[PDB]
RNA sequence: AGGCUAAGGCGUGUCGGAGUAAUUCAGUUAAGGGAAUUCGGCAAAUUAGCUCCGUAACUUCGGGAUAAGGAGUGCCUGCU
RNA sequence: CCCUAACUGGAGUCCGGUGAAGCUUACAUUCUAGUGCACAGUCUAGAGACCUCUAGGGGGAAGUGAAGACCCCGUGGAGC
RNA sequence: GCAGCUUGCUACCUCGAUGUCGGUUCUUUCCAUCCUGGCCGUGCAGCAGCGGCCAAGGGUGAGGUUGUUCGCCUAUUAAAGGAGAUCGUGAGCUGGGUUUAGACCGUCGUGAGACAGGUCGGUUACUAUCUACUAGAGGUGCCCGAGGUCUGCGGGUAAGCUGCUUUUAGUACGAGAGGAACCAAGCAGCGGCGCCACUGGUGUACCGGUUGUCUGACAAGGCAUCGCCGGGCAGCUACGCGCUCAGGAAUAAGAGCUGAAUGCAUCUAAGCUCGAACUCUGACCUAAAAAGAGACCUCUUUAAGGAUUCCGGUAAAAGACCGGUUUGAUAGAAACGGGAUGUAAGCACCAAGGCAACGAGGUGUUCAGUCCGCGUUUACUAACCAUUCGUUCCUUUCACUU
């Protein structure tokens, strides 16, 4: 993908469930594997903000839930530097549904999204209220 | 059986991990001349790490044309002198050295490493250089320095350390003659590299004595119930049955750093004469304040602080030329905070 | 470079150094060091503590 | 009970020094994740006293039951 | 556990004192291959190897501990 | 036919024991190659396949069931190859399985008891002599004596490997649908090396709050895991940060040139040009114990210089290493700078109330008090006083001296 201009840890690995913050009837959806992540012997996927992850909606509509779908990470509690030396740091994590190309299948995202996924991928910015 | 695949445990590149033979790096190799002449190399001491805000000017980057935040390392170099010309008669068995002559006037904290060469042979040692190398025994000249760290505070050292340095030319003869012209005297830093350029950075590492595979190789942990029946920070098998032997390649405890590194493409971020320029508020910790001209360097460099860092223009550098950084702050807050 | 406040203790940020806080509402909050984030994370209130610059407000009102 | 102290008994659950590696026995803490570890949550962590509210399926009607799940709690002043 | 880190006390490490035991026909600084009762530090042909000491985890010595408790055999037993 | 990685056959070794299966950890090898590199064919338009050749440098992961091996399944992935190493690896681990004694179910047996079914439970010994390896020392050999700087016989390396996106380009190709490649850029995964400005952890220095209790109270302290809780400098550390190219040579498969045998033709028989993540070189680490045991220079032969003692730390398990030693900032004190914590005690005023005595607490004095395993200034104390080697020792086997 497009590098971003920041250092993001991939501060949620593998069985993580993430609360999701779109509109598409999920609420807490687990991390399954991380989409472009080659690992390393007993090394669990990792993801940090602005990767996407084939997750599992754990919570949500009935519709919705034990499906295997995609996310992308738009927030992390793990702090991570911007390129002018600030750390950043969210109070939550939060990730919103997406397809392949990164387009959310929601329509709102509450709650601010990293700058960082707003650049990666565009639609989230624009689908989001503010951009932090 | 069908195997779980993971790389191996550490480099084999750095074998045998014993301890350096110098607390002076030495170089084995020299680049190619690409201009006047000059000396290929300097040293300074490692003084410390701050951090400035510099315009991006990296082509190509993403973070082109912004501010960023760029740790540097700070070197103090003071000038340093030319003490000897050696000439190399170059055979079937290598390289040997044939000539040397020393320079006249030698500072006097030379002797604290040797017994100072007297003012003796110059012109006559020099004529005889200049004969070698019009008979073609001389394949090569190169420069004897030695710093002076009795103008640094941070450094508790008066005895200087000595060490050859490679010159660029584009002949032998040419060479000489700048090798004559900089004979005794003292060389600035700026008189060997300029301002945002490349150059690669040896040392000797920090010194962490016997240290365990865990650490000195990285491996694994004993992992799960494992971590408590005895044996957690020990490797897991030392062989097999066959062949009955430990392998050297299988990691084991020793000696961990303090050892020869070099690194490469480091950026000179700014060649400074003012030490109170990059000195932070109460002193760089351990070392005290930068008196004499320094040096930037962008990131790390091997060492702990007061080692000696040897300096040479870059051997495996890609980028061309890259510009004079535009450094809009440099970090004088307390280190200590 | 842009110029940013200690939320808590109300010290101007370091070029290079602190942090920047966001909680989920949005709201932002700059931290100058790990201290002032602690504190903000204990519900301590800046201007109930003596040492900054919010509480050295409250106490200078009187 | 545990903790802190008397009296009484002791510094003899009879080697000392030194303070510098790995490793090890036993502990403290640990970002973000939270069983992905493992045969298996083994080990560790969580909870925890008392008061009040409230307490399910099922039941041999005795119980389940401290089920679960919530709230309070210190000090000072004056009292019933 | 990802993936380990720092720290605490006891060992260890180094010093003084005290002071055992267990493997041992001999020699012995090995490594590769072959050979050989077909699983060799000692044989054969090569390859290496200056000696002594310290620390260290256990590859090998088919390491040490125990006249295999599995199997068979014995015109051997015992109990049932 | 090959292999010996399945299962048999066999009974050569081992019954005065060579500790079982599987996993885990760590190292290594094979190639019959899963990916990555190079090729050839195609019923190869492109995309993508299918088949084959070279190639073992790197990679080959994470999970659910099951003790499993094997296999099934899940989602990633360039791909998630297979096999050998006493079915590598229990003086490394584990103990789920099998393989003791207990017990249950089914079956068998009149029975004791049995089962190549199933089930629940069931002790994992040892202070390392030799050898091997990983690191650290002391010697002797080489050698004017010493020191310094080099060289490089050699040893080692994966020091990098591999994806995504942008571009080329919606272009070549194709009726369309679809859809490449050279060059170029950035980012990422894994690996490697180092570092501590930043951020995170720790921080039994330190500062504060507070519980129980003891020292009569206040104040100051002890103990309870550092009593607990909050914060945290230095240091260490990763979850943080920096760097991590090629180019050239010679080749494999293969593609060609010239070219005869064989008038022609022929990549081949000589000869020649290209041609891979292989090999070599180049980087990088190490390397005079390279027995051909090195080169050069300087200093000095009762010296040069080394060690010990001394004050230390860029070093450190012991050794070693690196420094300073009055012609001195090496360590410490003092003060100051720079930091940690959070505003000390006493005093005054207020305090819900109480007739009063008292009164948790608030405010001011007061960014105070306390503290700093950082720096600076500063010889104030301590780096003083020595000793020892550089001579075989006694001797007049003397180059000397009572
Ligand atoms: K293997
Ligand atoms: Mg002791
Ligand atoms: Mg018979
Ligand atoms: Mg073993
Ligand atoms: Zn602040």
């Amino acid at each position: 993908m497009k590098g971003m201009r920041s250092n993001i840890p991939r501060a949620l690995n593998a069985g993580a469930q993430i609360a999701c913050v779109d509109n598409t009837g999920a609420k807490v959806v687990e991390i399954i594997s991380v989409k472009k992540y080659r690992g390393v012997k007993n090394r669990m996927p990792c993801a940090g903000i602005g990767d996407m992850c084939v997750v599992s909606v754990k919570k949500g509509t009935p519709e919705m839930r034990k499906q295997v779908l995609l996310a992308v990470v738009v927030r992390q509690k793990q702090e991570f530097r911007r390129p002018d030396g600030l750390h950043v740091s969210f109070e939550d994590n939060a990730m919103v549904i997406t397809d392949e190309e990164g387009i959310p299948k929601g329509t709102d995202i509450k709650g601010p999204v990293a700058r960082e996924v707003a650049e990666r991928f565009p639609k989230i910015g624009t689908t989001a209220s503010i951009i932090v | 059986m069908a195997s779980i695949h993971r790389p191996k445990r550490g480099s084999l590149a750095f074998s045998p991990r014993k301890r350096a033979k110098s607390h002076i790096p030495r170089f084995r190799a020299w680049p190619e001349a690409t201009g006047e002449p000059k000396l290929q190399s300097f040293a300074g001491y490692k003084v410390g790490m701050t951090h400035v805000i510099m315009v991006d000017d990296t082509k190509n980057s993403l973070t082109q044309g912004m501010e960023i935040s760029v740790p540097v390392t700070v070197i103090e170099t003071p000038a340093i002198r030319v003490a000897a010309i050696r000439a190399y008669a170059e055979d079937s068995t290598g390289e040997k050295a044939i000539a040397e002559v020393w320079a006249a006037d030698l500072d006097p904290e030379l002797k604290r490493r040797i017994p100072i060469p007297a003012a003796g042979n110059q012109a006559e040692a020099l004529e005889n250089i200049g004969k070698l190398i019009e008979e073609g025994r001389v394949s090569d000249v190169r420069a004897v320095i030695y710093t002076l760290p009795k103008s640094l505070t941070g450094v508790p050292k008066k005895v200087p350390d000595i060490m050859e340095s490679g010159i660029s030319a584009r002949d032998l003869g040419t060479k000489f003659e700048y090798s004559k012209t900089i004979l005794g005297t003292l060389v600035s830093v700026t008189d060997v590299f300029k301002n945002g350029t490349l150059v690669d950075t040896a040392a000797i590492t920090i010194g962490k004595g016997t240290q365990g595979p865990v650490k000195r190789w990285g491996i694994q942990l004993m992992k799960g119930k494992h971590s408590r029946q005895g044996s957690l920070r020990q490797v897991g098998t030392l062989g097999a049955f066959n062949p009955s032997r430990v392998s050297w390649r299988v990691p084991q405890m020793g000696q961990m750093g303090y050892h020869q590194r070099t690194e490469f493409n480091k950026r000179i971020l700014k060649i400074g004469s003012d030490g109170e320029e990059v000195t932070p508020e109460g002193g760089f910790i351990n070392y005290g304040l930068v008196r004499g001209d320094y040096i930037l360097i962008k990131g790390s460099v091997p060492g702990p602080s007061k080692r000696l860092i040897r300096l040479r223009d870059p051997i495996r550098a890609k980028k061309a030329d890259l510009g004079e950084p535009n450094i809009l702050y440099i970090s004088r807050e307390s280190k200590q905070g | 470079m842009e110029q940013r406040k200690c939320y808590f203790c109300g010290k101007m940020l370091e070029p290079g150094t602190g942090k920047l806080y966001v909680k989920k509402d949005g709201s932002t909050y700059f931290m100058c060091s790990s201290k002032c984030m602690s504190n903000f994370a204990l519900g301590r209130l800046p201007r109930r503590t003596e040492w900054t610059e919010k509480g050295k407000i409250q106490l200078k009102k009187a």
